[PDB]
């Protein structure tokens, strides 16, 4: 029980511990097979894990086995701060010494006498402690944080001379802004009407003026076939007359097209795909030899000339000059004969029927010649990507010309009503294809609606020859006309029934249209668009005015945005997201000092020594 | 009736070569074989997406290992990126050999391939492994080709916020093959966990992250861990293994921690639920950081008798312990969790995921097993008991028993003998004496009245090291001779890095040499055809750890216990020029709250190489193309052709 | 390091007393000298400080100077008015880091 | 030689579901006596189950806190003397979740436990001198 007049080490003697990185030797460095680099260890007391990776050009990646740097101080001074403080609240440091020497050492420790902290006594008062040999004695230091931003506090422990050992360690109590956190999250939705809103700017009571306002922007996206085999069967090698080459060729060139849309060529063999294309080049072949001098595609030489097979082989052999090196000049010229046979009033003649109508599909009937004006049109249409970009001008505009005069015609027979299933469907998909007027388009979808069937679910319109095929212009039409709406997924799934069945597609008419109908379907469905939802906020701060953006494309997305009032939004896209704003701020907290449910109170009682007293 | 015969792995990775085998069969010896093979899209009206290379193949020397180069820009020319069904490309080969001679209805041979964009092996490296809001987190990325040297393409590092939002995106073109960059954690961030993740810019999903944690917390001072006596504990009827655990407080620096642990016990169900004990609390002084706490047989049951849990309830259940040590006179406290502690009715837990499936009639089926000790590193010394129950359709299934020790390294290779015309197998394996870890597989024998079957033989039957040369027995198995060679090849990490020939003899040895291209594991398939059908079964061989070859070796000036502030001299040792990314860590955040995650090692770099793998399960097939699925290969001769992989994994 | 001192005799009194220090950064480094009477403990008798702030024993403060200089790396306890009970084995005192702490053979004075 | 007396209720009904452990901190320079605290623990009725005291800390085991202000106390010895004059603490802790604390500051038997801060509405300073 006794002091020390002054028989201590100097305090400036002793270093001072400040640097206590986490983490120190990041360096990214070059060696020649070796190196030694000297490094000068931090004043913090742990086991460093010192690792390392050798990415060489020739050997590669090459990981190190770690390093286990130990550094450690036989007396020295742990002082662990709180977490958080809080001004002019009570704070009790508890800065413990540690002494692993073989001796007993009596020391003085006193909180460096720094601004902003109100020490016990008021400055740097010692308070003498013995340290037994391989012991801990904690020292307590109760101070007050009074300061605005952060205090640096050095606790110094200088021994006696008996032993002169000491240390002192330095740190930065950080002390928070008065008041609790508060957060305020701000959910919204987005849209491509209700396009704008405005966030309101804030304006609560207990928001503290001086302090932080940190604001942060959180941007959601929140996004949501017919079998291989049998139509890899319909490839066959075209062979006869002028017209049964057709009936192989046709279905050929379907079913080569509709697997080439469909991306179903990876299911069957490679060797399949080109036995398909050469087939469709010996077909594309076996059938130009039987063109006349204009193009006319007659089934024999000697016979006359039939409008029907030639507008159908325009449209196949047009569909093939894409995967074939033809001649775009023959079909320029077959267009040309084609505009030809045109009649009066926009009809066309046909003057010598094909030799077999079973490939006509459901064209044999009372009505002919509104169902030929429209395949022609088909067809003729089709003929437009071969021409060519230059010369041949005048040949575009007559079909132009021939065309809208057939789109005319039948806007009044089919405004005329009465027409077949198989007449309205045609002609239905000739408007549309060929951009015929909106009014003689929009009677033609509707009368088509009127004639339609519905027996059940996935049911529209086993079957008829002139069922299938009626369905497929229907499902070609309805896909062209204001996309799919819950009528060409119904719609098409019945012809996919109806295809699965064994031998199904019967005729090549309804073939060739039914696979043209299902691969045009199955593109537009298995098709996604930008989904972009890019938002711009703009808001006239103190700072002025500050815009940003966050384009959602693809995720979610968040922003420091520095906007203190009220805020714009601006939403675009057709893309439908969440867009939620958070404002953090302190606000005017209090609450109890005291325990609220567990509780402890402690008294002494009896006299206590001092050395120094007011 | 000649062949030409097309292999390649079935995914095709764009902008990485891809390695293809030609190969011809029967053929009458005075004739070359000449043809190109390129990658085409049939979508696309056949546009080429890659440059034909030619092969040329002869019949003194058929088999012919050839590279193809796939380039992103040959890629979104031909329409690659278009497709909607899924990614698929075709692999062809053009020769007009095909069509003249062998009278085929055209002159194309081609395997479906899938292909990816995924490429290269990105790793990133985070300053620490767990951070605190308000601090500053430093990351580096590094970017490495296929070949595991360093890269030099663009990147693009995107950081993901605890919800999964992206609060950072950064393209980044490097040429040093290393990218370092820092961000500051918002100071309001709740605790969770953040992701970084980093792809080359061409690619599409060729992404690789990194998880660092975000939470509050002050770094530790010491360090507490609950070390159990056995991680098991035996719940068989009767006997009940007495619990007892030590617990160990040590100051990060080393000296051994003095104070009290106070410790609470408890029960936990599969998803974590608890059920604590009452009365149990059992609290010590550590005497040099040491307290050995165990739980008497008579008291843990009362507590269970209290709770109504009931021994047989005990099936899965997991025993908590949590310390609440607090050193004195120090003041603080840090706890330590043992949820990894479950209640077991074996010691031993057998795993026969190296047994290949598809037993072959004729040659010794090899049973191979894996003794490891519940929640333990395996275990050595382990008799293991297996009955096999081959199924003989005309007569009464026979039952074999044969008996093996564990080798020393956890695994068993018994082989058991299978007679022809099998129609089935059962065989129950069990290792432990007592209290048997039993397991048990039934192997279904391949259809009859095929062609003969492929044995591959291994005699070592031990995972060779790098430099090695494993040495292999094949065997044609009721089958005539017509064959006169046997074709195999090597499989690494997706790709065939090795193609070959080898004649048919009485004992037929091949030898692989094992370099570092084959490595953490690689398949060996190798086939012949009897006349008309292919035969063929293929191996699966794993690799030791094969250090890495750059060999860096940190080192310091020995153990001189530094003092802060000391200057320490780190030795690099490399055996060639090198970019070494050093970084020293604290442990004391090890010790913090954390998951405890490894960090980057070669346990993550060979699972990186080793990722591209395409081959599932041990390897055997029931059929020729089974097997070359199997092994990760695509495979046609023509009229016998592997289809297209249904998804990027098995 | 190598801590070096003599001058230590027997005299009537004032003794130059030197030490010496072998190098090792012997600036910015606290330096003094302990005596050690027969029978009783060793104790502080004057120690100069590295700034320079210098401290004595209470026991005999005020009478005898200590004096460092980095010239030559040595220090001095120059005595005066020597008393009879001051005959002690003293040692030149060295102290580097804060924590490491030299002392050297040790010159014994004799009093008259 | 001083006397202590260390407290302990809780309002309960919920939130501790369980026992305390008392980390009372002696006074600077104490050293709680051995014999009077272990006296403590050999009692039919006990009130702390276990104890373990090093220099100025003490660390007490309450088996049960009830709501009612049943409580202990014991005697420390003064080895040296107490440079500076300032509150002590004394921490409470809970034995299934050491997170629910009670830190409670207690000064010397003369004197206050807050150290003496005029403090006004916004702005507060303190009068520690002579
Ligand atoms: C330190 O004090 C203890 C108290 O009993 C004593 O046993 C020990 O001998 C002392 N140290 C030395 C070096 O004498
Ligand atoms: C997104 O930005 C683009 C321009 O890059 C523009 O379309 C519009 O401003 C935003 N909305 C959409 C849907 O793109
Ligand atoms: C603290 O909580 C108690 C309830 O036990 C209450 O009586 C007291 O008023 C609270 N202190 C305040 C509000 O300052
Ligand atoms: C890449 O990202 C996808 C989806 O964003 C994810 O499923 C995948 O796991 C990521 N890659 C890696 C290596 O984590």
């Amino acid at each position: 029980e006794i002091l020390q007049e002054e028989d201590l080490i100097d305090e400036d003697d002793i270093p001072v511990r400040s640097f206590f990185p986490e983490n120190w030797l990041w360096r990214v460095e070059t060696v020649d097979r070796f190196q030694i680099l000297t490094l000068w260890l931090p004043d913090s007391l742990t086991t460093w894990e010192i690792h390392g990776l050798s990415l060489s050009k020739t050997k590669g990646l090459c990981v190190a086995t770690p390093v286990q740097l130990r550094v450690f101080r036989e007396f020295h001074l742990h002082l662990r701060l709180p977490m958080s403080v809080r001004r002019f609240e009570q704070l009790e440091l508890r800065p413990v010494l540690y002494n692993y020497l073989d001796k007993n050492l009596t020391v003085s420790v006193h909180v460096s006498p720094v601004e902003g902290l109100c020490l016990a006594g008021g400055g740097g008062l010692a308070q003498q402690v013995l340290v037994p040999a391989g012991s801990a004695r904690p020292v307590a230091f109760s101070v007050v944080p009074t300061a605005a931003a952060a205090v640096s506090l050095k606790v110094v422990a200088r021994g006696s001379f008996e032993f002169p050992v000491g240390d002192a360690v330095s740190k930065v109590l950080q002390i928070e802004k008065e008041g609790a956190i508060h957060r305020e999250e701000l959910v919204y939705e987005l849209n491509p009407r209700g396009r704008t809103l405005e966030i309101p700017g804030n304006s609560d009571p207990n928001m503290i003026p001086d302090g932080d306002f940190n604001s942060y922007v959180r941007v959601t996206a929140s996004d949501p076939a017919l079998s291989p085999g049998g139509v890899a069967s319909l490839l066959r090698l075209p062979r006869g007359c002028g017209e049964q080459t057709m009936i192989y060729l046709a279905p050929t060139l379907a079913a080569s097209r509709y697997l080439d849309k469909t991306e179903q060529w990876s299911t069957l063999p490679p060797e399949t795909k080109d036995h398909a294309v050469d087939l469709i080049q010996k077909g594309y072949m076996r059938i130009q030899q039987f063109r006349k001098a204009d193009g006319s595609y007659a089934a024999w030489l000697s016979r006359d000339s039939s409008t029907w097979l030639t507008a159908f082989v325009l449209k196949v052999l047009s569909l093939a000059q894409e995967q074939v090196g033809g001649s775009p000049e023959k079909l320029q010229e077959t267009s040309n004969w084609l505009l030809s046979q045109q009649q009066a009033d926009g009809s066309f003649q046909d003057p010598c029927p094909v030799l077999d109508r079973s490939m006509q599909g459901g064209l044999v009937g009372n009505d002919e010649t509104v169902a030929l004006t429209a395949f022609v049109t088909i067809a003729l249409h089709h003929g437009l990507a071969v021409f060519q970009d230059e010369g041949a001008e005048p040949l575009k505009q007559r079909v132009e010309a021939s065309i809208s005069k057939a789109n005319s015609f039948l806007g009044e027979k089919a405004s005329a009503g009465l027409l077949g299933a198989h007449a309205a469907a045609i002609t239905a998909y000739a408007l549309s294809l060929t951009k015929a007027p909106v009014d003689l388009l929009g009677v033609a979808h509707n009368n088509l609606m009127a004639m339609a069937q519905e027996t059940g679910d996935n049911l529209y319109w086993q079957a008829p020859a002139l069922w299938i095929e009626t369905t497929a212009y229907a499902l070609l039409h309805l896909l062209l006309h204001e996309g799919k709406a819950e009528m060409a997924d119904q719609a098409s799934a019945w012809l996919t029934r109806q295809g699965s069945f064994q031998g199904g597609f019967r005729s090549t008419q309804d073939t060739v249209i039914a696979l043209d109908a299902l691969s045009a379907y199955w593109i537009a469905s298995h098709t996604t668009e930008e989904r972009g939802l890019n938002v711009t906020l703009s808001s006239t701060g103190r700072n002025g005015f500050k815009s940003h953006a966050l384009q959602l494309n693809n995720l979610e997305e968040e922003l420091q945005f520095s906007l203190g009032s009220k805020i714009n939004v601006k939403v675009g896209g057709n893309s439908k997201g969440t867009l939620k704003v958070l404002r953090t701020y302190n606000v005017l907290d209090m609450k109890n000092t005291t325990c609220q449910d567990l509780q402890i109170e402690v008294t002494v009682k009896g006299h206590v020594e001092y050395t120094m007293e007011a | 009736k000649p062949r030409l015969l097309l292999f390649s792995p079935s995914v095709v990775h764009l902008g990485v070569p891809l390695s293809v085998g030609v190969q011809l069969q029967d053929v009458p010896r005075g004739q070359v074989v000449k043809g190109s093979v390129f990658l085409r899209n049939p979508s696309r009206n056949n546009v080429p997406c890659s440059p034909k290379v030619d092969f040329t193949l002869s019949s003194e020397r058929d088999f012919a290992l050839l590279s193809l180069q796939v380039p992103l820009k040959d890629a979104k020319s031909c329409g690659l990126h278009q497709l909607l069904r899924g990614p698929e490309v075709q692999l062809v080969a053009h020769s007009p050999w095909l069509k003249d001679s062998l009278s085929r209805t055209t002159n194309i041979q081609g395997i479906n391939l899938l292909f990816s964009s995924r490429r290269g092996h990105l790793f990133l490296q985070t300053d620490q492994p767990i951070y605190n809001p308000g601090q500053r987190v430093r990351y580096r990325v590094f970017a490495l080709d296929q070949k595991m040297r360093p890269s030099t393409d663009t990147i693009t590092v995107m950081v993901e916020n605890s919800h999964g939002l992206r609060v950072r995106k950064k393209e980044v073109y490097m040429p040093s093959s290393i990218f370092q960059d820092d961000f500051v954690i918002p100071d309001i961030s709740e605790p969770g966990t953040w992701k970084i993740s980093a792809r080359f810019s061409d690619g599409l999903e060729s992404n690789s992250s990194t998880q660092f944690e975000v939470k509050k917390y002050v770094l530790p001072n010491f360090e507490v861990k609950i070390t159990p006596g056995k991680p098991y504990i035996l719940t068989v009827p009767g006997h009940l293994d007495e619990m007892q655990l030590d617990i160990q407080a040590r100051y990060i620096y080393g000296k051994p921690v003095q104070g009290v642990a106070y410790v609470r016990f408890g029960l936990l169900d599969e998803d974590g639920k608890k059920t604590f004990f009452r009365g149990l609390e059992s609290q010590t002084k550590l005497v040099n950081g040491q307290s050995h706490i165990s739980l008497s047989k008579a008291e843990f049951q009362d507590a269970l008798e209290k709770l109504n849990m009931g021994i047989t309830d005990l099936q899965g259940l997991r025993l908590y312990v949590a310390a609440a040590i607090i050193e004195s006179p120090g003041g603080e406290m840090e706890e330590a969790e043992l949820t990894s502690w479950y209640f077991v009715s074996s010691p031993f837990s057998l795993d026969l995921s190296k047994t290949k499936r598809h037993l072959v009639p004729g040659a010794p089926f090899l049973l191979q097993a894996l003794v490891r000790e519940m929640s333990g590193s395996p275990a050595s010394g382990i008799p293991v008991k297996v009955s096999a129950t081959v199924s003989s359709p005309g007569s009464v299934p026979e039952v074999q028993d044969i008996q093996q020790n564990t080798d020393g390294s956890g695994q068993v290779s018994i082989p058991i003998i299978i007679p022809q015309t099998i129609s089935e197998l059962q065989l129950s394996v069990s290792a432990g004496s007592p209290h048997p870890a039993i397991a048990r597989l039934t192997v279904a024998a391949p259809p009859s009245g095929g062609p003969g079957f492929l044995s591959i033989e291994r005699p070592d039957s031990r995972p060779p090291r790098v430099g090695d040369t494993l040495n292999l027995n094949l065997r044609a198995v009721g089958s005539g001779a017509t064959f006169s060679h046997y074709y195999y090849m090597i499989l690494s990490r997706g790709q065939i890095v090795f193609m070959n020939r080898e004649p048919k003899r009485t004992l037929t040895s091949v030898s692989v040499f094992v370099d570092h291209h084959l490595a953490p594991s690689f398949y060996f398939v190798a086939f012949y055809y009897h006349g008309d059908h292919p035969v063929a079964n293929s191996l699966r061989v794993d690799v030791q750890a094969g250090a890495c070859e750059g060999k860096l070796e940190l080192s310091v000036d020995g153990a001189k216990q530094y003092r802060n502030g000391e200057s320490v001299k780190l030795h690099l040792e490399t055996d060639s020029l090198a970019l070494v990314a050093l970084g020293a860590l604290d442990t004391a955040l090890y010790a913090a709250g954390s998951k405890s995650h490894k960090p980057l090692n070669m346990g993550k770099v060979f699972e990186a190489m080793n990722s591209y793998d395409l081959g599932c399960g041990p390897g055997g097939g029931d059929s020729a193309l089974q097997v070359f699925q199997a092994a990760g290969l695509a495979f046609s001769d023509g009229d016998q052709w592997t289809l297209s992989r249904k998804r990027l994994s098995c | 390091v190598q801590l070096v001192e003599s001058g230590g005799g027997l005299v009537q009194g004032s003794l130059r007393l030197s030490c010496a220090a072998s190098g090792s950064d012997f600036s910015a480094n606290a330096v003094g000298w302990y005596r050690q009477a027969p029978g009783k403990q060793r104790v502080v008798v004057a120690s100069i400080s590295s700034t320079g702030n210098t401290k004595y024993s209470n026991s005999v403060k005020g009478r005898f100077t200590i004096s460092r200089d980095n010239a030559k790396n040595t220090v001095y306890l120059q005595m005066n008015s020597l008393k009879p009970e001051d005959t002690a084995v003293y040692y030149c005192w060295l102290f580097r880091f804060g924590i490491e702490n030299y002392w050297g053979q040790g010159t014994q004075v004799t009093v008259s | 030689r001083v006397h202590y007396t260390v407290c302990i209720w809780r309002n309960g009904k919920v939130g501790l579901s369980g026992m305390a452990i008392a980390d009372v901190t002696l006074l600077s320079g104490f050293h709680a006596l051995r014999a009077d605290l272990e006296k403590l623990t050999s009692l039919s009725d006990r009130y702390v189950s276990h104890f373990e005291t090093e220099g100025p800390h003490v660390l007490l085991y309450f088996d049960s806190v009830p709501t009612s202000r049943e409580c202990v106390g014991f005697e420390a010895v003064q080895e040296v003397p107490v440079g500076l004059v300032q509150p002590a603490s004394a921490t409470l802790y809970d034995y299934y979740n050491p997170e629910r604390r009670c830190s409670v500051f207690y000064g010397a038997p003369s004197k206050s436990r807050l150290l003496a801060t005029l403090c006004s509405a916004e702005v507060c300073q303190c009068a520690e001198g002579k």
